[PDB]
């Protein structure tokens, strides 16, 4: 069921994000979701090199410069458009690393739904954030969030250490959880993926129904 | 396993009758290879009719 | 909970009958739903209302 | 995959199916959504078990999915998992008058009063008990209600505590009585109530120094009715100098979004809401 | 062909292991045909197969 | 299936049944069963010993007998007031340097001590164990652990107390002579079969 | 580690209201089981002045001394006694580490640093963390101003310790960014072991260098005189059920001096006109000395007055003296009205046995009027009959609800009489073996009257997630 | 060799063809005119047509014998490999940390698991937390065991196809509707059981909460933590609730059998996990019905397995006994003539 | 299920002529009727004098939305959008659209305005359309306005008069508005005052409350989140009966549940491709 | 060879002689991790014996 | 597997065998015999 576009800007499985830029000419800028995993500390040290490696860019430059411009304030201007049907491109209104994606069950449920995880560290110096994926079979947000308290107790820590430490600072939240829709418990599948003469250790998931969330903050 | 069934009371003695008079008297199902030892077995009483 | 009434005055299609074991013993051992197994000779089948 | 099927290991009787298609488009949950179901996984009679807790079942009913049973014709019941956004029909046997603008919420049936607690379907071991569909203020009263039996009741007697709470079950919304029997304090309302007490530390420390001070200054400046509450509410423990906005601005982003985290223990997001209630108050033809 | 596996059937692994099982099975037991069996009815029910 | 492992057959009742089709090395780990021999699938031997036994025997449910605690206080005090005469023991606090010298104000009275339930379960041979004459059979739940009634405070209680040697493993149940072949192989293990 | 820091800090809050000091302490295997301590509720604490005999009751004296005169209806001073005591208890932090530890590896492998003289093994196999409050009512601090401990289990039992000032602060007296991190980061001074009164419990106390108790210049005095009231006060609570039981003995033998001797059957056991009974008397004799020799607070008539002591006594005597002062019965309210209405007893007991000199003290009892005669007939609380009126032996002791009293020797003749607490004034039979009422927690239910599922019961063997 | 003897207890699954037999109009077959139901996909149409089948048995009766025929396909591995208890029970693990580490290191099993709440089972069908290995080239496993006393004479016991408990529990052979004197038949030990007059045979087996009645009864293996996807073969004969449900009538408790006394078990992994909701197999039990369990051909020392597969025709059947050692002889002749006619 | 809604006046050609510019805009309506006379269509019938804005958007929370389709002689086509499926809006909020962006609707803030709806009106009733703003805007001017709110009650001082100034402006992309105040001459709009006594009351109540409830709450297994809530309670502190606590928690409890047009701002459509001048753009109908 | 590996059920048996199953059909199609593992690693063992 | 002794005097057993004695697979005192499951010898001998 295909809902469409066309978004000013080689695989089908991957997430537009939209986000904001500081500069006052484009307003916005349609980041795809790889480029997550090299501001992310929860992925391999490996893998980050590679794509900081193969994707260096005056814009790259003007990412860093935008997206580390205001700190813990990212969820303000993070924003998804959905999947990829072809790549000037369009994107429907699914390929992931390694080690970005997660679970926390046996994932045997037969539906399981899918969820961006971010959180945000503080006991460094200032921010260091930490992208997820959440394949789960909770359907409910109260639940998913009482697990997800108990799986991300130290981040709360550090959210209140900060709150105590720096009283001058403010921050505004740990993280977001949000849905993007549902596949299936088989084609869920350990994979390979080879870009501009690269390897680069992929997880995908293949029957894929888009049905977006809210970014729902929480604590 | 013939004499152990009781025979049902819904009798139609028209329907179910050979030639030469002999009444079918129940149905014995297998799959290929247990039926082809049967016949391969006891093949001297079988009246293909 | 049943009509054993209907069963005992509406007119009735003869058998030939053959029973697995003795009728008693399917009386008191529960192979059917529903039985109704009476002694001697009961009246109930009368009231009609 | 929209429709499921399943089966008893009884037969179906004429009084039985007699009381069963009186229930056509009823509302019944699914704890595990697959096409093939039992009738011993139906309705919530595998999950009741009482002295464990009405918050077990209530956090445990709000976790199935939802279903709605039609087209019965002999071992089949066809529950018809609804898709998301076409109109369709639902019936209630929870007795509380409903209104078209008012949105439902799913909550186990608690006990009403009369000692009936009708089941509709008797088996060898297993009974029929259904969900309560329930307007959204009587959804958001029973959950405020029950955490406040969680939260002020702890370090206390039985004494007091029965004497406020024999008062304080009763919810008299729409001309009904209501009561809510198991509130026990589980692990579950330790960690609600923990994270009510963080979100509480939270607004109560990163607000401003002019939010806190607001109510003082109507108090020394206009008199009304609920302004004399909060003078009885506060008065006990008895030229602004700092200016800043952007501070203030963000200052009042955190304090909504710890309050939205501390309002997410009792406002569910909405299963229901109507567009016509049946004038004999029996069915109704609500979006989800 | 002793178990239903049309060609675009996918196997899971039980199924793969007792095929694995009969493979070495019918590899040992029936390897030479006419040099250890001069029956009539073995080699009759062997081509039949 | 089912098929046993281990079991040590009685030796004054031992019989050959084949002599002449099969013959033994006389070492006793041939003498003395420790592990079985099964078939596969295909015809094939395979060991089965207690080596594969440690994912099931090292368990931690296996040493909790608080569930038979529970239920030997479910099922507790025995039927028949002719069996309350064997189920009295006492557990107090004596002064010890007083008894030194109370031993012998002790035996100043002149009336006897019933003997326990341990006492009680080695006055049976090892297949005298098994029947219904036998009278601690309500007793012997638990391979790890000795169960009783004893008096305290004047009122019959359960309790379970761990047999934390293998000795105190009841006579019927692991005779002398089967402990004598564990010795046997204890020293077969070591290479020390002719003694010095 | 973790209840100490809240607790800490939390006495930093509430100096201003309420004066005491952070005493953190831990306990180990030598003062409470595994089986006692995985399933322990909560913990609680008073401390006793030198003059003053509580905190919670009025500063300068009290009404507590009066004696409860062996009255009927108001038990002890009537239920303003039961709030009272109440009252005067408080709740502490409590938490229970139930597995296999070293205190000074564990605090290493924490975040805290330990620097002591000498590491010393301290092989403990369950710590409980809890902190209590010495008070300090001025700066200065009294060395005989003990602190009473409870340990309240979830069936409402519990046990009693206590312990003076002198050996909390044997030593630790004698030689004198955020608030969290520092306190990780300086921590622990040092650990020793203190003893109770009666020298039973060692537990340990933890002095942490970063309390702010050591920034309040306290100053302390350990007095002879104060020490000698300490001591004074301890024999008063400690001699409370001594002279209960002193009080049972002479009543006994102002009862047989009474009317000699020629006491009449009260217990329904037959007799045979051919056995002496000069040997029996004898026993009965040896015997009450052996029951004055081995007398003990956990006996019969003090588990008899444990549920006397709360206020549903209280309601269900008032109730049962209505009741029983009630005229005779109408026929305006036996046709139209409610009809009316103590099914079994409920005693306890005290049997003795002379030939093998063991008495066996806590007993329960459920008696029983034989319909046929006018005797009382035993019964266990299972539903066997009790057979030790058989037993030449034997004797047994008896005490009701209605704290009557009854001494049998065999053959079922029992000495009448009634229970004398006259000489015993209200604050130790108060403090002593109050029944205490739970308190909301984990795992109950809101309302009273139902059924309830099983304990939290945090665990050593399963996974305690 | 320690101070006990384990009994082990396994299950042995198989494909098997049975052939039928029914009298002439047993059943009439009553069938209608197919109805045809159109849906609304996004660009093509599915027509779901239906037809509906009644049947009336006319035989008062059972009209129709079957009868299990010829075994060609055998599931299992008919293997030795221990039941892993460690996963079967994630939660417990020991009071000291390091004893714990060291019997893990010992064992197999690398961590205690956490097991998952109780809301993730009621949407996820179960755990399942055993991961199939590599190697596949003998099937599915599973082999269990039951720590009895090492005098336990086989002879009475072991040869014959019997009850791995002691007790006779099968609730045909007492009264119905008598719960009373079921307890005391499978339960009581003042007096005699039914198979062999004699109290048990392995008395840490049958008493109600010995080691057995806390390893397999579902009715108590809940207390401690659990899981309910692993399939205990020694579960059919340990549930005591379901065994004395069964004490019925025999027509009622042989429709028992023949239409609910159908496990069903998972057929794509290496170990043997509950199925829930078989809708395209199921495992019918004979030794459920009756109650026993068949001995398999065990030996104790190698060269007297070498005897036996020495011998030929009548030669798995026997039981020879040793100075010490013994073989028990089967009863079912499957190991012997199965595969050698394949 | 398409809606229709006739005028009782006399409706000229020029009327029609301004009022089918407004061809596909949101159109909000107080119940799902399949006829609904006009008075009733639009927010007119909601603005008086006394109460102010933040009833209007109380109101409009649990009001249905609908989208106007077509015109004809005098029924108009007004059609509610269904969950998933994707229709067309036009502008009529102030804010030049973009891509993927979530729409909110709030209720309009010129209220007497200089462009008066074209002169869209009947005999004592006027046409309104609730704005269409995405959602940073949107819980942004919610912001303004509640901090405009809170400095209302002492403006006599001059440097909290130059901050209202400086809040009566706003930032956006190629965006100035004036939002005016919710006071006017010396009193507070009921509705406006209440929302900002709600929410300081809850905040009194929660600083009043914690330090009771983290010692009713940390006698329980205590977690170091624990000791660093009372940590942050007492620098906020050092910095410086069941019968009340029953009425302090309900209380907190029904005061929370007042800022609920305000704490949570439910996201109405999803944006799609926009047009040249930026006045319409294709969009997904949410919730 | 080793001198002290068993050959009561593997030398008279069918076997493969390097001492592992290397069987490749019991294995998962397309899964080169379980592939590598079930033919060199050593923290498991092979599906034959 | 295949035939394979390792004292000349299975082989003796084996070579005096009439039918099928090629078949076993006996174990003296650590002298062994692997026995052959294809019947070759027999089977490709009395072919001749």
């Amino acid at each position: 069921q295909a809902l469409t576009a066309r978004f000013f800007v080689a695989q089908p499985g991957a997430l537009l994000i939209r986000m904001e830029t500081g500069c006052d000419s484009p307003r916005h800028l349609y980041i795809s979701l790889y480029l997550l995993g090299i501001r992310a500390s929860n992925v391999s040290a490996s893998t980050r090199c590679l794509l900081e490696s193969v994707y260096t860019a005056s814009a790259a430059r003007a990412a860093l410069q935008w997206l580390d411009l205001g700190p813990h304030l990212l969820h303000r201007r993070l924003e998804t458009l959905g999947c990829v049907k072809t790549v000037l491109l369009t994107c429907v209104m699914l390929m992931i690393p390694k080690d970005m994606y997660l679970t926390w069950e046996e994932t045997r449920g037969r539906l399981q739904y899918v969820y961006l995880i971010i959180v945000y560290d503080y006991d460094g110096p200032e921010t260091r954030p930490g992208i997820y994926v959440l394949t789960s079979s909770i359907a409910h947000w109260q639940t998913l969030v009482d697990v997800a308290r108990g799986k991300f107790a130290r981040e709360r820590c550090s959210f209140v250490n900060r709150r105590i430490t720096r009283p001058r600072q403010i921050p505004l939240c740990t993280g977001v959880i949000q849905k993007l829709g549902w596949c299936l418990a088989d084609d869920i599948h350990t994979s390979f993926l080879v870009h501009k003469e690269l390897k680069l250790s992929v997880v995908r998931l293949d029957n894929f129904s888009v049905e977006l969330g809210d970014f729902r903050e929480f604590v | 396993l013939a004499e152990a069934a009781t025979d049902s009371i819904l009798d139609n003695p028209t329907t179910y009758t050979t030639s030469s008079g002999a009444k079918i008297s129940g149905v014995m199902v297998s799959t290929a290879n247990v039926m082809q030892i049967i016949m391969s077995l006891l093949s001297s009483h079988i009246t293909k009719e | 909970m049943e009509n054993w009434s209907a069963l005992e005055l509406l007119p009735k299609v003869g058998i030939p009958t053959d029973f697995l074991t003795h009728v008693k013993t399917s009386a008191g051992e529960e192979m059917f739903e529903a039985l109704r197994i009476y002694y001697g000779d009961d009246p109930e089948r009368y009231n009609i209302h | 995959e929209a429709n499921i099927f399943c089966t008893f290991d009884h037969k179906l009787s004429i009084a039985d199916v007699g009381k069963l298609t009186k229930l056509v488009a009823a509302v019944v949950p699914i704890p595990q959504r697959l096409h093939l179901i039992k009738h011993y996984q139906l309705g919530l009679h595998q999950f009741v078990d009482h002295t464990r807790g009405y918050v077990r079942l209530r956090g445990l009913l709000r976790n199935m999915t939802l279903t709605l049973m039609r087209r019965v014709e002999g071992n089949q019941i066809l529950l018809h998992v609804p898709t998301h956004g076409l109109l369709y029909t639902v019936l209630n046997t929870g007795p509380v008058t409903w209104e078209k603008g008012d949105a439902l919420c799913v909550l186990p049936p608690l006990f009403h009063g009369p000692l009936a607690r009708e089941n509709l379907l008797t088996l060898g071991q297993w009974e029929l008990v259904l969900p309560w569909i329930v307007p959204m203020p009587l959804a958001l009263e029973i959950n405020q209600r029950l955490l406040i039996m969680g939260l002020f009741s702890l370090d206390r007697s039985y004494e007091e505590v029965k004497a406020a709470v024999q008062q304080l079950q009763t919810i008299t919304f729409r001309d009904a009585t209501f009561t809510i029997p198991d509130p026990v304090i589980d692990q579950h309302l330790l960690i609600d109530m923990k994270t009510a007490c963080l979100s509480m530390s939270m607004v109560a420390n990163l607000a401003s120094e002019l939010t806190m001070t607001y109510v003082r200054k109507l108090a020394l400046e206009d008199s009304s009715m609920l302004l004399v509450k909060c003078q009885e509410l506060l008065m006990r423990l008895d030229r602004p100098q700092h200016v800043s906005p952007d501070d203030e601005i963000a200052r009042l982003s955190a304090l909504f979004v710890m309050l939205r985290q501390l309002d997410d223990l009792i406002r569910e997001q909405v299963v229901f809401t109507v567009c016509d209630v049946s004038p004999d108050n029996k069915s109704a033809t609500c979006i989800f | 062909v002793e178990n239903a596996t049309l060609a675009r059937q996918a196997l899971n692994r039980i199924q793969r292991s007792n095929i694995l099982q009969s493979f070495k099975a019918k590899m040992l037991a029936t390897l030479f045909l006419l040099n250890r069996t001069r029956d009539r009815d073995y080699v009759l029910k062997f081509l039949t197969r | 299936f089912f098929f046993p492992v281990g079991l040590y057959l009685p030796e004054d009742r031992g019989y050959t049944t084949v002599e002449s089709k099969v013959k033994l090395n006389d070492t006793v780990r041939n003498a003395l069963p420790t592990t079985a021999y099964l078939l596969n699938r295909d015809r094939a031997v395979q060991k089965i010993d207690f080596v594969d036994a440690l994912k099931t025997l090292c368990h931690p449910v296996l040493h909790e007998p608080a569930p038979c605690l529970q239920t030997f206080t479910e099922r507790g005090p025995p039927s028949e007031p002719a069996m309350q005469r064997l189920l009295e023991c006492r557990f107090q606090q004596e002064p010890m340097g007083g008894a030194a010298r109370r031993i012998p104000h002790f035996y100043r009275v002149r009336r006897e001590v019933p003997r326990t339930v341990n006492e009680m379960k080695q006055d049976f041979v090892v297949t005298d164990f098994y029947k219904v004459g036998n009278i601690t059979l309500y007793t012997e739940l638990h391979p790890f652990f000795d169960f009783t009634h004893c008096q305290e405070n004047s009122e019959t209680v359960a309790l379970c107390t761990p047999r934390i040697v293998i000795g105190n493993l009841p006579d019927g149940l692991a005779p002398g002579p089967f402990h004598e072949l564990r010795t046997w192989e204890i020293m077969e293990h070591m290479r020390l079969r002719p003694p010095p | 580690m973790e209840t100490h820091l809240y607790s800490d800090l939390a006495f930093e809050a509430r100096f201003a209201d309420d004066e005491q000091l952070p005493l953190h302490l831990v306990l180990d295997q030598e003062v409470l089981s595994n089986e006692e301590a995985e399933t322990l509720r909560y913990v609680y604490y008073r401390n006793v002045d030198s003059a003053g005999r509580s905190t919670g009751r009025a500063p300068g004296g009290d009404e507590d001394d009066a004696p409860a005169s062996d009255d009927a209806e108001d038990a002890v001073g009537g239920d303003r006694a039961f709030d009272r005591e109440r009252r005067t208890w408080q709740r502490a932090c409590f938490r229970v580490l139930p597995r296999p530890l070293e205190l000074l590896d564990y605090l290493r492998q924490s975040g805290l640093t330990v620097t002591l003289e000498k590491e010393q093994r301290v092989r403990m196999f369950y710590a409980v963390f809890t902190t209590l409050g010495l008070r300090c009512p001025d700066n200065r601090l009294s060395g005989a101003q003990t602190l009473h401990l409870r340990l309240v289990w979830p069936d409402g039992s519990y046990r009693d310790w206590e312990f003076l000032a002198r050996d909390l602060l044997r030593e630790e007296m004698e030689a004198n960014v955020a608030r969290t991190d520092e306190w990780k980061g300086a921590g622990v001074s040092r650990l020793r072991e203190v003893w109770d009164v009666q020298h039973r419990v060692r537990l340990r106390v933890l002095w942490y260098v970063n309390s702010f108790w050591r920034s309040r210049e306290l100053s302390y005095d350990d007095h002879e005189v104060e020490l000698y009231r300490a001591l004074d006060a301890y024999r008063a609570r400690i001699a409370v059920e001594y002279v209960l039981i002193r009080a049972v003995r002479d009543e006994i033998y102002a009862v047989l001096r009474r009317d000699g001797g020629a006491l009449p059957q009260r217990f329904a056991c037959h007799v045979s006109r051919n056995m002496s009974w000069r040997v029996v008397w004898e026993l009965c004799r040896h015997a009450l000395a052996l029951w004055m020799d081995w007398a003990d607070v956990r006996s019969c008539i003090i588990k008899a007055l444990t549920p006397r002591l709360s206020r549903g006594a209280a309601a269900a005597a008032q109730r049962a003296r209505r009741q029983r002062e009630r005229s005779a019965p109408k026929p305006q309210e036996l046709l139209f009205g409610p009809r009316n209405e103590p099914a079994e007893q409920t005693w306890y007991a005290d049997v003795v046995r002379c030939v093998r000199a063991q008495v066996d003290l806590g007993v329960e009892v459920r008696a029983a009027r034989c319909p046929r005669t006018g005797l009382w007939i035993v019964r266990d609380r299972r539903g066997r009959l009790r057979r030790w009126l058989s037993q030449p032996e034997v004797c047994v002791l008896y005490v009701t609800p209605d704290l009557d009293f009854y001494w049998v020797l065999p053959g079922g003749f029992a000495v009448s009489s009634r229970v004398t607490l006259h000489g015993l004034a209200q604050r130790a039979l108060r403090d002593r073996f109050q029944n205490f009422e739970a308190v909301l927690a984990r795992g109950m239910h809101v309302e009273a009257g139902r059924q309830e599922p099983e304990t939290p019961r945090v665990s050593g063997r399963r996974l305690p997630f | 060799h320690p101070g006990f003897a384990l009994t082990a207890v396994r299950t042995d699954t198989f494909e098997v063809d049975m052939l039928l037999y029914s009298g002439k109009s047993c059943t009439s077959v009553i069938i209608n005119n197919p109805i045809v139901t159109k849906e609304e996909r996004d660009i093509s149409t599915t027509y779901h047509v239906t037809q509906n089948i009644n049947t009336v048995d006319m035989g008062l009766g059972y009209t129709s014998n079957t009868c299990v025929a010829y075994v060609n396909r055998v599931r299992t591995d008919m293997g030795v490999r221990v039941q892993d208890l460690f996963r079967v029970f994630p939660m417990n693990v020991y009071r000291h940390d390091e004893v714990d580490r060291w019997i893990r290191h010992a064992a197999g099993v690398e961590r205690p698991q956490l097991l998952d709440t109780e809301t993730i089972s009621m949407l996820t069908f179960g755990s399942m937390s055993e991961r199939n290995a590599a190697a596949t080239v003998h099937g599915q496993k599973a082999a269990c065991e039951l720590i009895l006393t090492p005098v336990t004479m086989d002879v009475n016991y072991f040869k014959i196809p019997n009850n791995p408990r002691g007790r006779a529990s099968c609730m045909l052979a007492v009264d119905p509707y008598d719960t009373e004197a079921a307890t005391k038949a499978i339960y009581d030990h003042r007096e005699a059981d039914a198979q062999t007059f004699a109290a048990t045979h392995n008395p840490w087996a049958s008493q109600a909460g010995c080691l057995s009645d806390v390893l397999y009864n579902t009715r108590h293996r809940e207390r401690l933590g659990y899981n309910s996807k692993f399939y205990s073969p020694c579960a059919q004969y340990f549930n005591t609730e379901e065994i004395i449900a069964a004490n019925k009538t025999l027509f009622k408790t042989i429709d028992e059998y023949l239409l609910r006394a159908k496990d069903c078990i998972r057929g794509d992994t290496d170990t043997q996990y509950v199925c829930v909701e078989g809708t395209e197999q199921l495992i019918e039990n004979p030794c459920r019905l009756t109650q026993e369990a068949l001995p398999i051909l065990s030996t104790t020392t190698l060269a007297l397995m070498e005897t036996k597969l020495k011998g030929g025709a009548g030669a798995f059947a026997t039981s020879e006994t040793h100075f010490g050692n013994y073989v028990v002889g089967e009863i079912i002749p499957l190991q012997q003539s199965m595969l050698f006619n394949s």
